[PDB]
This record gives structure tokens, sequence and C-alpha cells, in this order.
């Protein structure tokens, strides 16, 4: 129920060191015999990148603040170049969420 | 002696024409108007979709 991608055949990596976490003065952690860093690659962040790309759109539609950048010698074509790249990403993060489905329609059984 | 002398002007009077009034006061017409224009205005979208 901690959902991995459906396609996943393998999806963990391990690493182990003897040194524990260390206390710094002024610090905020408790002193402990053991610890874990974790890095997770996941499809979920992509919706938070739609939040930011919608926060881009809503200003760009108003050319809000745009002049601060054109005068620096880059274009309004250079916003849309970088904007079109966020769309290729949004649309590929969708693709790596896919349940290995590559079909076109849907199909049904016998019910009453 | 006559007490009003001849040394004095005795210029005899003339046919002066009739007297016109001092002022005409002819009727006035109102001046024309059209209505006042708004100075602060409605504006379109500078930016499209």
């Amino acid at each position: 129920s901690i959902q991995f991608v459906d396609w996943c055949p393998t999806g963990f990596k391990v690493g182990i060191n003897y040194q524990p976490p260390t206390v710094v003065p002024g610090g905020d952690l408790a002193k402990v015999q053991r610890a874990v860093c974790m890095l997770s690659n996941t499809t979920a962040i992509a919706e938070a990148w739609a939040r930011l790309d919608h926060k881009f759109d809503l200003m760009y539609a108003k050319r809000a603040f745009v002049h601060w950048y054109v005068g620096e010698g880059m274009e309004e074509g250079e916003f849309s170049e970088a904007r079109e790249d966020m769309a290729a990403l949004e649309k590929d993060y969708e693709e790596v969420g896919v349940d290995s489905v590559e079909g076109e329609g849907e199909e049904e059984g016998e019910e009453y | 002696s006559p007490g009003t002398p001849g040394s004095r002007s005795r210029t005899p009077s003339l046919p002066t024409p009739p007297t016109r009034e001092p002022k005409k006061v002819a009727v006035v017409r109102t001046p024309p108007k059209s209505p006042s224009s708004a100075k602060s205005r409605l504006q379109t979208a500078p930016v499209p979709m």
C-alpha cells in the first residue's frame, strides 16, 4: 500500500556506515546509536511542479514582472522555450506513472 | 447799454435729425452644446491567451 510503480521489478538501494550522526553545539537532535538518510524518486512531486508551472502561467498571462528579464538580454521566446520544457516533463512524469498500459480503450465482463 | 453784449456768440440753430435710442437689446439665441466626454476610460487586455 506504500505504492511503488506497477512496473517496478527492483527499487531499493542500501548503504551502511559505522559512524553514527554527530552532535553539533547549538544543535537540535538527540544523541543516538543509529540513523537513516533516505532519497526517494517518485511521481508525486510532479503535481507540485504543476503548482509551480500554474504559478508561472498565471503571471505570464499578465506579462507580470516580464520586463525585468527582457532588459537583461534574454527573450519572451526564452520564457516559452523554458515553459515548453516543463510541459514535456509534466507529460513524461505521467508516463512513468503508467501501470505498464499501452492500450487505447477499455473492456468489460458479464454483470447483472 | 444793453447788458448782454455783441462780443458773445449768437450761432443760430439747425435742422437736427430725429433721435435714435441708446441701445438695441435685440434677442439672443442660446449657444449650442454636445455632452461631456469621460476622460478616464475602459481598456482591453494587453496580453492574450
